[PDB]
């Protein structure tokens, strides 16, 4: 808000960099370890692997990903792209923030 | 868990399973054999340096790859990483003693 009579703004305690510091952290951790670093130390693994266990657990044989991970790798930077656009697409999605 | 009663509340005692003492391998994503690839049922393929075993995701205990937990799917030319050890199957010595 503004600053005038009668009434005072605190400033948050956490900074958005260490804000950004703790989301960076959090991706290198679930992308560098699996799920391993979220109960105790963490495990490296190749990335494929865990998308295989990760495949295994959805109910489907690591094989598929196996024979058809081009595709999927793909898929995945396309649909990232396609969030990218979306999100300049201006649409009402930050609605919730700015309400 | 255990349960604990308070005075205006409630306690519970949770007890979890934490891994220590880690130590790390090399892997593979399938073994390639007589021209098919083999997967492993459960667990991965790790490696001490010499020789290739078969482990728990959770739990080290190496043990010899065979037929038995493992299983085939399609040739070994497509999958990426694929290393070129042997497997092992009892029924050769099974038919073996038999004469
Ligand atoms: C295991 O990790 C240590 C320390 O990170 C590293 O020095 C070593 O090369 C790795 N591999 C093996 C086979 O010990
Ligand atoms: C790996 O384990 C095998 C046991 O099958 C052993 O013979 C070999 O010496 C080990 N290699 C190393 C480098 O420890
Ligand atoms: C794997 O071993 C087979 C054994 O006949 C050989 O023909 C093939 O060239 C080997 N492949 C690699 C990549 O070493």
């Amino acid at each position: 808000a503004q600053k005038f009579n009668g009434l005072t703004v605190l400033p948050p305690l956490l900074t958005d960099e260490m804000i950004a510091q703790y989301t960076s952290a959090l991706l290198a951790g679930t992308i560098t370890s699996g799920w391993t670093f979220g109960a105790g130390a963490a495990l490296q693994i190749p990335f494929a692997m865990q998308m295989a266990y990760r495949f295994n657990g959805i109910g489907v044989t690591q094989n598929v990903l196996y024979e058809n991970q081009k595709l999927i790798a793909n898929q995945f930077n396309s649909a990232i792209g396609k969030i990218q656009d979306s999100l300049s697409s201006t649409a009402s999605a930050l609605g919730k923030l700015q309400d | 868990s255990f349960p604990q009663s308070a005075p205006h509340g409630v306690v519970f005692l949770h007890v979890t399973y934490v891994p220590a003492q880690e130590k790390n391998f090399t892997t593979a994503p399938a073994i390639c054999h007589d021209g098919k690839a083999h997967f492993p049922r459960e667990g991965v393929f790790v490696s001490n340096g010499t020789h290739w075993f078969v482990t728990q995701r959770n739990f080290y205990e190496p043990q010899i790859i065979t037929t038995d937990n493992t299983f085939v799917s399609g040739n070994c030319d497509v999958v990426i990483g694929i290393v070129n050890n042997t497997v092992y199957d009892p029924l050769q010595p099974e038919l073996d003693s038999f004469k």
